[PDB]
């Protein structure tokens, strides 16, 4: 158990669980769930309406000063009714800690922009809109950031094909670069790598 | 003018096909002995509706709904289709 | 019911009003785009192309989808006004280098296995 | 049988069993597994016509289709005829039926004979395996007449062996004493025995009477011996005597017919006039060979200058005798409907696309109809399947085996004409394992089956 | 149909059109458009070049990997012609020089080379041969260019009976000599026109239309022995045509009449230069000659092509000749020229 | 041990060669065709047969860790030589 | 607050998919069959959505396999059949669904191998 296994830390687990309970008690109107992963990471699952309050609390409360927004991204899970899962990662320098906030949305429901809480979100939210299509309500300047001008669709979507739909080439007759339907000389070869035997019994799901 | 085939689609559990069922149970064999060269196909429908198809020469074909019909009604419309009426 | 929340428009009428505002903006901008980008098309060509792009999705009856479409239209208009787009991006609306795919059954049967 | 086609970079690499507890049950036969390499040989890839010297030369789709349309427009009525093959899908069958009906033609036939006397095609229970494959586990007595299930339906014979081993089935055979994998009771090979069993004198008849839930299976291979009507009548009489002496046990469906051709049941459900006798009695001037490689009709049974059109995927006996050749798709290259021997309709998926200029069969027929001027009302596969549902609605339920028993009417109508039997022993076409491998067009082009035949003939 | 030559794909860059084309003179004005249209569909193109390979660089992005093969050839050498067409199922001939040179007179360029190409293609089993001549090709023409064109067309027909022959008329495009040539005259400051250009009728045709016509003639089975006339939709007087050209370029138009002998003398003076001549007596003869009308020949409309009018694709050529002041002027503010149509 | 097609084109060890009417041969005009002349099948054929006095022998291709995975070959069959799956070397038990 | 939209969900205009790959594609919703070479059943737990196969040809150089459609490798995974149907419906695709094939429970008995009077007795071990 000693040499190759990552060692556990019980003290940080207890501290994170206690602080998660503290946060959940303080904000019962929005907090839906609290988790502490076994590698000592604290996650708080909230309602979409509580993005501005919760974050503000976590940025301003004396016992919880998360003045840094490390990351803000979305995860696409097609099988869920609310497709996209918005993730905020916050860092507290005063208490040397990290916390995660999660919420959900679908293709048409907007989410309040948190530029008033964190300036760093200004680009991050844009990126989400560029690659997932999640609209942020009161964003001061929301537009594509990473994709090409006049690029249709949102690439970081599970139903979006890897190679897209159009490809570019220079056409001499019109003397410019044109976009045409994609046609690969060699198709991407799909590999079925999943083993037919269960690997981890601890994550087995009930067969209903 | 020249009939070529008859197609009767009946569902085997719905109530609206009951009369049609009775027809096939009782007065089908006699009909087959009165038209030994006429293809009268008997097929099964999904729960939607019972129906009777009739195909004429050159691919023209017409259909009649048999929902909630009685056996007498079924045989009446059928003999109307075979005869030069309606 | 359905516990749905709007983006901008509460009903269909507000969505149509925003659509008409976007149409006015694009109609106004087309001549300036033709001049600045030094396009070889006429102003009438650009305007009827704008009309065609608007009518391409005229079957939408959901106010939220209409609002999102108007937002994307504003994004494209802002890209065109600020000359962030280039000539290639503008001409990509016209498909000038693409052979016209046939739409009838016989030509598709002759060409290949794709329906 | 349900299968999984494994393909790589647009090439069929192998065939594997796909589990279906009611049909094949994790197994496939050797022909199903190893004949796929015949799809790489002897393929028809381009349209071909006859040149000035009478030789077949490549041409375009427009040219061949225009020639066929010009020949089809000139002849209408009984002079146009069509024959369906053994590996033909329901979509192409219904398209050809509609196209020939547009010229007031009804001479649509199959290469396998089924008795048209009495009920014939009209009653679906007349030509099906009513007990179904999964039902064999519930019987205790089964009687096989004039068939060899081991080679005509290997998975059905495996099911019979499973029931014999676990449920203590009792099996009797009327025919040649072929080697089934289990032990059966050989009543003999004379057809006369059937009449004796239908009479009541025979010892076996008492066994059938005292055994609840019995099964009587008549192979289709015994319906092509010029007296299949009499054999079918005698077997139906046996089934009726069973159903009468013991009464109606409920829903058991004693009567059964076991097919060996994958396109036969769909054709019958479309009303396709089984048997090729209609062509022989009224020879046509335009023949539509739709994958017909049985050699049933040659150029000696047809008038001089008969225009023959062959549409298939392999170059076989039926190809070089034609005037126009239209390359179709194999079963691995189309999404198509095939109806089981129990009446269970199933659909294929596209593994790879047809090679060269080969096209989908119903697409070819529809394009020909458009060029000839009598365009058909469907352009999409969904529309063709809607037409199939119009013609026979059981062809669009893709796993349903349920049906209605009309045995009383068919038995009543089978009593009218009682044409005599003949004193020839019932001999199945599949007498020895060497005859099992090469049976259809795809098998005959396969090299693995040639190796198998050479191994089973001269073992060493 | 030689299975390796069966069409496949959606007709794109990586698709296979089952066409193997040898395009003689692909390094010119029409050749680049023909090669581009061939490479769009996924066809295999063999470019025989005699120039510096650098001068063929612009043809490299026109095709997919391995679909364009460059080979060196010599016009006077038959073995090179055999080498470059040995594997092609279609051969297009676009060889032609507008001026006479010290090593290749008009007879060499328009008669001997096309005849040799046709003969070697017939001997090599090439199925289709597309040849390009002039609409005004006449054996009695006062231009050696057109007389040579007519003679070479007759020789090609004699050597390759099933050859498709195409007769365009003053193709205009971005790299054309026709639109640019008139535009280039402004440097002198006076536009010299014989009889003020009031007795010359022109029917110019768009370059993309000609390339599409060649491509559609390749894929049309019933265009084997046929001869096509590729002309534009409108006919213009020379004076009005030059007026419209200068109006689109936004340049002052100062046309003056010049006698035929004086224009011939000026043409001769330009001809003496070692480098390609701005103009030549032959060019003077051809540019002041009315375009023939041939209602008995098929045209672009018989190949499914609607000819593009000059007024639609003239700004894309002449905008380069505008000054900075008028560089941004639109297309529909020139009031197109009057057409003498029938 | 290279052969030559009727068109004068070298045949590769995989056996591939363009048909007479194949247009793709145009890619070799004014150029050459890349062919490896050391055919592996003939090279492994000329190797002699090792005689060993055991019913089971082991082969690792030579060089220990620089060879292939070590495999064991059964030599009980008399009218045949044990052949390594990886190396292709042949082994046999003494007879006569 | 709540507009109470009474329309069927449809996002086809927002996804950026060309109409060729919306009105012509046919998706397949199924639980994949077990690989008959193995006995593990862990790959037959979740539903999958795939697209119909399109043309693949041989590219003239190197003989590689080329394709022209963009959805040839797209395979989506769903927990339930209803979820996959909802996704396909809201994305505008026409689908076919096949019900799950669960292997029926068997009746295994080791003693049956040595039956006194029944055919199940084995002749070898
Ligand atoms: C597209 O192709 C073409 C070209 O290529 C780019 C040309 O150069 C060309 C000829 C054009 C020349 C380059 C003319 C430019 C220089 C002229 C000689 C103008 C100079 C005239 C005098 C020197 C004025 C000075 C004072 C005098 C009195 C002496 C033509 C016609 C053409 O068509
Ligand atoms: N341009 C026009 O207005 C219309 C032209 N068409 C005809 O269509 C043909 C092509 O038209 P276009 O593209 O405009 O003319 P270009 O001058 O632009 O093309 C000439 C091509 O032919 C080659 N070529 C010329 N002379 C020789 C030679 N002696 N030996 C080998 N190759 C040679 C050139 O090679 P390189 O560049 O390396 O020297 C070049 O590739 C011509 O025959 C022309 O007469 C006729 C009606 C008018
Ligand atoms: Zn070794």
């Amino acid at each position: 158990t000693r040499p190759t296994i990552r060692p556990r830390n019980d003290v940080v687990h207890k501290q994170l669980s206690a602080f998660g309970q503290y946060v959940a008690e303080i904000l019962p109107k929005y907090v839906q769930q609290v988790q502490v992963s076994c590698f000592n990471e604290l996650e708080i699952f909230i309602h979409p309406d509580g993005v501005i309050p919760v974050l503000t609390f976590l940025r301003d409360h004396t016992n919880a000063q998360f003045k840094s927004l490390a990351d803000l991204t979305a995860v696409d899970v097609p099988t869920r009714q609310n497709r996209f899962e918005i993730v905020y990662n916050l860092l507290s320098l005063r208490f040397n800690s990290r916390i995660r906030v999660k919420t959900y949305t679908d293709e048409l429901t907007p989410i309040e922009s948190s530029v008033t809480v964190y300036k760093a979100a200004n680009w991050y939210e844009r990126e989400i809109w560029d690659m997932f299509g999640v609209f942020f309500a009161n964003h001061p300047d929301l537009r594509r950031i990473l994709t090409d001008y006049g690029f249709e669709g949102h690439p970081f979507r599970k139903d979006f094909p890897l190679s897209g739909y159009v490809e570019l080439r220079y056409d001499d007759e019109v003397k410019r670069v044109v976009a045409e339907p994609v046609e690969l000389a060699q198709e991407f070869r799909k590999f079925d790598l999943n083993s037919p035997w269960e690997a981890f019994p601890a994550y087995r799901q009930p067969p209903e | 003018l020249g009939l070529r085939e008859i197609r009767i689609h009946l569902c085997q559990r719905s109530p609206g096909s009951q009369g049609v069922r009775d027809f096939i149970e009782k007065r089908y064999v006699e009909l087959k002995k009165a038209n030994p060269d006429l293809p009268i196909l008997i097929r099964e429908c999904s729960d939607v509706q019972p129906k009777l198809w009739a195909r004429y020469a050159f691919g023209q074909e017409k259909n009649v709904s048999l929902n909630n019909f009685s056996a007498d009604q079924v045989t009446r419309t059928l003999e109307n289709v075979l005869s030069g009426k309606a | 019911g359905t516990s749905v929340k709007p983006i901008f428009s509460r009903d269909m009428n507000e969505a149509k009003r925003r659509v008409r505002e976007l149409y006015r903006a694009w109609y106004r901008e087309v001549p300036n785009t033709v001049h600045l980008f030094q396009l070889d098309i006429s102003v009438k060509q650009g305007r009827d192309k704008v009309r065609e792009m608007f009518m391409k999705n005229a079957h939408v009856t959901d106010p939220r989808v209409v609002d999102l479409l108007v937002i994307k239209g504003k994004m494209e208009l802002e890209e065109t006004i600020n000359v962030w787009k280039q000539r290639t991006h503008i001409m990509r609306f016209f498909h000038e280098t693409e052979a016209p795919r046939p739409t009838d059954f016989l030509s598709k049967f002759y060409v290949g296995h794709d329906p | 049988s349900n299968i999984v086609v494994s393909t790589r970079t647009g090439e069929v690499m192998r065939i594997l069993p796909r589990m279906h507890e009611d049909i094949n049950e994790e197994w496939i036969s050797d022909k199903t597994r190893f004949a796929y390499d015949g799809l790489k040989r002897q393929r028809l890839t381009q349209p071909m016509i006859r040149n000035e010297k009478g030789l077949l030369t490549y041409t375009t789709w427009e040219d061949a289709l225009s020639r066929v349309a010009g020949m089809l427009q000139s002849f209408q009525g009984n002079d146009v005829a069509a024959i369906a093959g053994g590996l033909v899908d329901a979509e192409a069958l219904v398209a050809l039926k509609d196209l020939l009906n547009r010229v007031d033609s009804d001479s649509l036939c199959t290469e396998e004979v089924f008795p048209t006397a009495g009920a014939g095609t009209d009653l679906r229970s007349n030509y099906l395996l009513n007990t179904t494959i999964a039902g064999v586990e519930e019987a205790d007595v089964i009687l096989l007449v004039g068939t060899n299930p081991r080679f005509e339906a290997p998975l059905f014979n495996a099911r019979i062996r499973k029931s014999w081993l676990h449920n203590d089935l009792k099996v009797a055979l009327i025919g040649s004493p072929v080697d089934l994998t289990y032990r059966y009771d050989h009543l003999g090979d004379s057809p006369k025995i059937l009449q004796d069993i239908a009479s009541g004198n025979h010892p076996f008849s008492q066994i059938l009477k005292e055994a609840k839930k019995p099964m009587v299976v008549l192979g289709s291979s015994a319906l092509q011996r010029s007296d299949g009507t009499a054999i079918l009548a005698a077997v139906s009489n046996i089934a009726q005597n069973i159903r009468l002496s013991s009464g109606v046990t409920g829903d058991w469906k004693v009567m059964n017919i076991l097919h060996r051709i994958a396109s036969q049941v769909a054709a019958l459900d479309l009303g396709y006039k089984p048997g090729v006798e209609a062509i022989r009695k009224n020879p046509p001037k335009v023949l539509f060979l739709l994958g017909a490689d049985g050699g049933c009709i040659t150029r000696q049974d047809l008038p001089k200058d008969c225009f023959i059109i062959y549409q298939g995927h392999h170059g076989d006996v039926g190809a070089p005798m034609a005037d126009v050749i239209l390359p179709g798709a194999a079963y691995t290259e189309k999404s198509a409907t095939y109806v089981n021997t129990e009446g269970r309709a199933q659909q294929t998926k596209v593994a790879v696309t047809p090679p060269g200029l080969a096209r989908e069969d119903w697409k070819i027929i529809r394009a020909l109809s458009e060029i000839a001027g009598m365009t058909l009302p469907y352009d999409t596969l969904d529309q063709v399947r809607s037409r199939l549902e119009e013609v026979s609605p059981n062809l669009v339920r893709y796993d349903d085996v349920e049906g209605a028993n009309y045995f009383q009417q068919a038995n009543e109508l089978s009593k009218l004409v009682n044409q005599q039997l003949l004193a020839d022993p019932l001999v199945p076409p599949q007498l020895t394992i060497k005859d099992f491998y090469m049976t259809d067009s795809i098998s005959r082009a396969s090299q693995t089956m040639a190796k198998c035949v050479k191994a089973v003939t001269e073992g060493i | 149909l030689h299975h390796a030559l069966i069409p496949h794909g959606k007709g794109g860059r990586s698709s296979v059109s089952g066409i193997v084309a040898t395009v003689f003179g692909a390094t010119g004005f029409l050749g680049r458009y023909v090669v581009n249209h061939l490479g769009r569909m996924g066809s295999q193109v063999i470019v025989p070049y005699r120039c510096e390979p650098y001068d063929t660089m612009h043809l490299r992005p026109m095709g997919d990997l391995g679909q364009i093969i460059f080979m060196e050839w010599n016009g006077k050498d038959k073995d090179s012609i055999r080498k470059v067409v040995e594997h092609s199922n279609v051969v297009i001939n676009l060889v032609g020089r507008e001026w006479e040179t010290k090593n290749f007179d008009f007879e060499d360029v328009f008669v001997k080379i096309p005849h040799a190409i046709a003969q070697v293609s017939k001997e090599a089993g090439v199925e289709k041969l597309i040849h390009i001549s002039h609409l005004n090709a006449d054996i009695k023409s006062p231009s050696r260019y057109l007389r040579s064109k007519a003679v070479g067309e007759k020789e090609v027909r004699a050597a390759f009976p099933e050859a498709t022959i195409i007769k365009p008329s003053d193709i205009f495009g971005r790299e054309d000599r026709f639109l640019n040539y008139f535009a280039s005259m402004r440097w002198f400051g006076g536009v010299p026109l014989i009889s003020l250009g009031k007795e010359t009728v022109k029917q110019p045709v768009y370059i993309v239309d000609v390339s599409k016509g060649i491509i559609n003639a390749i894929k049309d089975p019933d265009a084997k022995g046929k001869t096509f006339a590729f002309v534009g939709p409108n006919r213009y007087l020379l004076f009005d045509l030059v007026q419209y050209i200068f109006a689109v370029a936004y340049r002052p138009f100062l046309p003056y009449p010049l006698p035929h002998f004086a224009y011939r003398w000026v043409g001769r003076l330009f001809e003496v230069s070692p480098f390609e001549p701005w103009t030549t007596r032959d060019k003077v003869e051809r540019v002041h000659m009315s375009d023939m009308t041939l209602p008995h020949l098929p045209g672009l409309e018989d190949l499914g092509i609607q000819a593009t009018p000059l007024e639609l694709k003239a700004i894309e050529v002449l905008r380069r000749h505008r000054t900075y002041r008028w560089l941004t002027s639109e297309m529909e503010d020139v009031k197109p020229a009057k057409t003498v149509n029938i | 041990g290279v052969r030559t097609s009727p068109t004068g084109e070298k045949v590769t060890h995989t056996g591939q060669a363009y048909d007479d009417g194949d247009y793709r041969r145009v890619r070799f005009s004014d150029r050459q065709k890349e062919v490896n002349e050391n055919f592996a099948i003939d090279l492994i054929a000329e190797q002699p047969v090792s005689e060993v006095g055991s019913r089971v022998i082991s082969c690792d291709g030579g060089g220990g860790a620089l060879g292939h995975p070590r495999v064991y070959i059964n030599l009980d069959k008399e009218t045949k030589t044990g052949t390594c799956g990886y190396c292709g070397l042949q082994f046999r038990q003494p007879h006569h | 607050q709540l507009i109470a939209v009474d329309e069927k969900l449809d996002i086809t205009t927002l996804t950026g998919v060309p109409e060729e790959h919306i009105k012509t594609r046919k998706v397949r919703i199924f639980v994949p069959a077990r690989n008959n070479m193995q006995s593990g059943v862990n790959n037959t737990k979740k539903w999958k959505m795939e697209f119909d196969t399109r043309e693949r040809w041989e590219n003239p150089l190197m003989g590689w396999s080329s394709t022209a459609d963009p959805l040839s490798n797209l395979v989506l995974t769903f927990s339930t059949k209803e979820d996959a149907v909802a996704f396909a419906e809201k994305n505008g695709w026409s689908f076919d669904v096949e019900e799950r094939k669960v292997p029926k429970p068997k009746s295994k008995s080791y003693g049956a191998n040595f039956s006194w009077n029944k055919r199940t007795r084995v002749s070898t071990k």
